[PDB]
């Protein structure tokens, strides 16, 4: 009996009801986020036991099948996510105690409550407060105080949850023919179809790190530059030769640099990009800031806009009765049925965000023609990259100027370029090193390779080295800075943030190769090239059908992840820092602390 | 439905294809066969009428040489078929906020449909080997699935109504044809006149003979049109060659 034919009859049969229970799902979860009410919240569950319980069945019948003779490549890729069960690999008391200590481990983060000393019954949590605190101030005292409550008071409570986690999700990883769990998270960067474009998980393991040693020279600079900034911010709080604390960073975690930008600002006399008062002038409300984008991204070439998705989707603000989230989200509940969730303001920050969730709206109806199981993206890091690379596209003043917004006799020259060029590199090159050592740590965690004791005096003892941000007070294995994270108590993969921007620059860099535009990569514009959209149109049609590997393929020439682009993007901004830091010594000596 | 497609039989009976023709509601409209223009010029003997209600994508699906899970289960269309379909949207019409299911296509059939042949058959159909007594199983499924439209169904994907116009050319007489053109009576000039194919140039007048009700027109003498009835006011005309001579 043949099995290669009736794969393909059961892949349809699974379809037919797979798109509309999805429909279904997505529609009941756009009306819950529009308007919440109490009876919109157990219809949610209501729909969503039926869609996992759907999911439970097609993959028991995804094993009777014999997935080793399947000569097809779509249909051996089709059914290979069939044969997934999920968490069905281990015990069913094994199973719920996992469930529940992944919930109680959000719950924790969840309800996290810090008082001040002072004040026993003044408690801030994650909403605008305590965080802000050491956000936008210039003070020691209260941030590492802050500092302090959210390092002892989060993560210490959630350690042994933590610690029957990470054993319990690696046992259940182990009985899907997984050496690790991190392999499962690495599958997705991971191919074994076409001879010559294979890929393996400890060939992203090693990719991931050859491609950081190029940006040394400038990191170690701007760290340099960044503390011989501090010094003259902060007199006698560091030594000139040492490396900073945490809490001057900017953020709890320090991932963002950008809001020490105005603090670090060399020329503070030269007003930043703002066109504020051209967008209230002419009153600008959210409609035509969406159609100006959309004629930009028409501009680029993109099919045109959906019809119907002015009507479904709600721009403006929710109101007063019907409460509704801010996050920004662009739902593609399928169908042909598009819809954007956002709290509008006359921001430009918020046009960015626009234009990054108008080309997600893109990119996913790009690939609609994909089955039900291939309407995602090829890995990770495309979906992210493609929304911002409009983004990175709409900031440049040729095509401001372009839009009636600047004026016409403006004086753009090197010093303003640089500054605007420090401030994209705060928050653009100011997030790898954490991210790459943090992404190391949960690998070597999910591995096992290091013991029990080696686990949090190791963090800020690597810390100290792959970033150069000195352990600000002294601290025992019972304090845990990871687990004080978004994406460590949910199980969300960060890897993604680290090749995403990446493959922006490659995309920046490759597209302006094939833009015939002259001059530096900062001002490099894909509007009015209509030659820049034929090219992304040959990956954004792709999908999930073809891996990842042979779509990188039309747009870059090279197949291979390696990081030209950062070393092409920021040129100025780093010959100039060079000219800065010709007297204060590059690098960190790791032996100054302040307690030591 | 479309995998039960509606069958109609028009005959004996006059079309009035240009309101069809000029109607601007109707989203698909072509064919080759017969160009719209001259469609009420010549005439078969009867139509066709297959109504059924698809999704907007598989529209481009109802053509000759076209295969598809409508145009090869749900119905097959002759190579050599003439006449065409007309397709309008009826989102507000046959779908619902709750979702229509009232429409069923086949999906699967062990055998490729016939040109102008309906299925109506519900049998368990079965794929694998196993041995299965009308009961779903591991490898025995259902040939007909559900529509599922919905008002928020994009384009493309919302209920269309499409009515299919299968002409015949039987050797029996002609039924169904086109209008007139009527023009307009005028008297006492030598004109040329086609009454019912009585084809013919002369000058028309008033006369006095009496048809029996059943006449169409009449003559004199070796087989001479002399007079005819008009087939609007039913009045006797009469004909005379307008004069000539050297
Ligand atoms: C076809 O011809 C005309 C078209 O309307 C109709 O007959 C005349 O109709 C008008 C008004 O519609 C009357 O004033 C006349 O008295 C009618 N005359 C006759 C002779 O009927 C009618 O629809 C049709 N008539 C016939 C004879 O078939
Ligand atoms: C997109 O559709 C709108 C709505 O009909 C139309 O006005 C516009 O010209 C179209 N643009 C393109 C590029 O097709």
């Amino acid at each position: 009996s043949t099995i290669e034919e009736q794969a393909k009859t059961f892949l349809d049969k699974f379809n037919h009801e797979a798109e509309d229970l999805f429909y279904q799902s997505s529609l009941a979860s756009w009306n819950y986020n529009t308007n919440i009410t109490e009876e919109n919240v157990q219809n949610m569950n209501n729909a969503g036991d039926k869609w996992s319980a759907f999911l439970k069945e097609q993959s028991t019948l995804a094993q009777m099948y014999p997935l080793q003779e399947i000569q097809n490549l779509t249909v051996k890729l089709q059914l290979q996510a069939l044969q997934q069960n999920g968490s069905s690999v281990l015990s069913e008391d094994k199973s719920k105690r996992l469930n529940t200590i992944l919930n109680t481990m959000s719950t924790i983060y969840s309800t996290g409550k810090v008082c001040n000393p002072d004040n026993p019954q003044e408690c801030l949590l994650l909403e605008p407060g305590l965080n802000e605190i050491m956000a936008n101030s210039l003070d020691y005292n209260e941030r590492l105080w802050a500092w302090e409550s959210w390092r002892s008071e989060v993560g210490k409570q959630l350690r042994p949850l933590y610690e029957e986690y990470v054993v319990l999700k690696n046992e259940m990883a182990r009985a899907n023919h997984y050496e690790d769990y991190g392999d499962y998270w690495r599958g997705d960067y991971e191919v074994n179809g076409v001879d010559g474009y294979d890929y393996s998980r400890g060939q992203l393991i090693e990719d991931v790190e050859h491609t950081f040693e190029e940006i040394k020279p400038l990191y170690e600079h701007l760290h340099a530059y960044v503390r011989a900034k501090l010094m003259n911010a902060y007199p006698s709080y560091i030594s000139p030769i040492g490396c900073l604390p945490a809490h001057l960073l900017g953020d709890m975690w320090g991932r963002f640099w950008t809001n020490l930008y105005s603090l670090t600002v060399p020329f503070g006399q030269k007003p930043n990009i703002d066109v504020t008062d051209a967008m209230v002038d002419q009153a600008w409300d959210a409609q035509r800031i969406f159609k100006e984008a959309e004629k930009f991204f028409v501009s680029v070439g993109l099919p045109n806009m959906t019809q119907g998705f002015w009507e479904n989707s709600m721009l403006t603000d929710p109101g007063n009765v019907q409460k509704a989230v801010c996050h920004p989200t662009a739902w593609d509940l399928g169908k042909g049925d598009f819809r954007i969730l956002m709290c509008t303001k006359v921001t430009m920050d918020d046009f960015l965000t626009a234009h990054h969730e108008m080309g997600h709206i893109q990119y996913d109806m790009a690939y609609a023609a994909q089955p039900f199981l291939l309407r995602n993206g090829a890995n990770e890091g495309f979906h992210e990259a493609v929304g911002e690379i409009m983004s990175l596209s709409a900031a440049t003043p040729k095509h401001l100027k372009s839009i009636g917004l600047l004026s016409p006799d403006f004086q753009e020259d090197n010093e303003t370029e640089i500054n605007f060029l420090l401030k994209q590199a705060l928050t653009i090159v100011g997030t790898l090193p954490f991210t790459y050592m943090l992404e190391k740590w949960r690998w070597m965690v999910f591995k096992g390779e290091i013991p029990k004791d080696q686990w949090m005096k190791k963090w800020w003892e690597m810390k100290r080295e792959i970033v150069g941000v000195v352990e600000p007070v002294p601290h025992d294995e019972t304090y845990c800075d990871p687990a004080s994270l978004f994406h460590v108590s949910n199980d969300y993969s960060f890897i993604r943030y680290y090749t995403r921007t990446l493959y922006q620059f490659q995309f920046q860099e490759a597209l302006c190769q094939a833009a015939k535009h002259e001059g530096p990569l900062h001002k490099c514009d894909i509007s009015n090239s209509t030659e820049a959209g034929q090219k992304l149109f040959n990956m954004l049609r792709l999908g999930k059908s073809e891996p990842w590997t042979l779509a990188l393929e039309n747009v870059v020439g090279a197949k291979n992840m390696n990081v030209r682009p950062l070393l092409n993007y920021f040129e100025p901004l780093f010959t100039w820092l060079k000219d800065q830091n010709k007297n204060s010594f590059v690098g960190w000596s790791t032996d100054w602390s302040p307690y030591a | 439905s479309v995998y039960a497609w509606n069958r109609k039989r028009i005959s004996n009976c006059v079309a009035d294809y240009s309101v069809l023709y000029n109607s601007a509601s109707f989203s698909t409209f072509k064919c080759y066969g017969v160009s719209p223009t001259k469609l009420n010029d010549l005439c078969f003997t009867n139509v066709y009428a297959d109504s059924f209600v698809i999704r907007g994508d598989e529209v481009r699906q109802i053509a000759p040489g076209q295969t598809g899970n409508i145009a090869d289960y749900n119905y097959k269309l002759p190579d050599d078929f003439t006449g065409c379909v007309i397709a309008w949207n009826s989102n507000n019409l046959d779908s619902k906020v709750g979702g229509n299911y009232n429409y069923l296509y086949r999906l699967f059939r062990k055998s490729n449909l016939k040109p102008f042949e309906r299925d109506i058959s519900t049998e368990i159909y079965q794929a694998g080997s196993t041995p299965c007594n009308g009961v779903k199983g591991f490898n025995c499924y259902f040939p007909l699935q559900s529509y599922g439209f919905q008002p928020t169904y994009g384009v493309g994907y919302q209920p269309y109504r499409v009515v299919v116009l299968s002409f015949e050319l039987l050797h029996a007489p002609a039924t169904v044809c086109g209008p007139k053109k009527s023009t307009n009576l005028v008297k006492n000039k030598c004109v040329n006149f086609n009454f019912n194919g009585l084809t013919g140039t002369g000058v028309l007048t008033e006369s006095n003979k009496k048809f029996l009700p059943f006449q169409q027109f009449g003559r004199d003498i070796a087989d001479t049109t002399d007079a005819v009835r008009d087939p609007q006011t039913l009045e006797i005309l009469d004909i005379t060659p307008c004069s000539f001579g050297g």
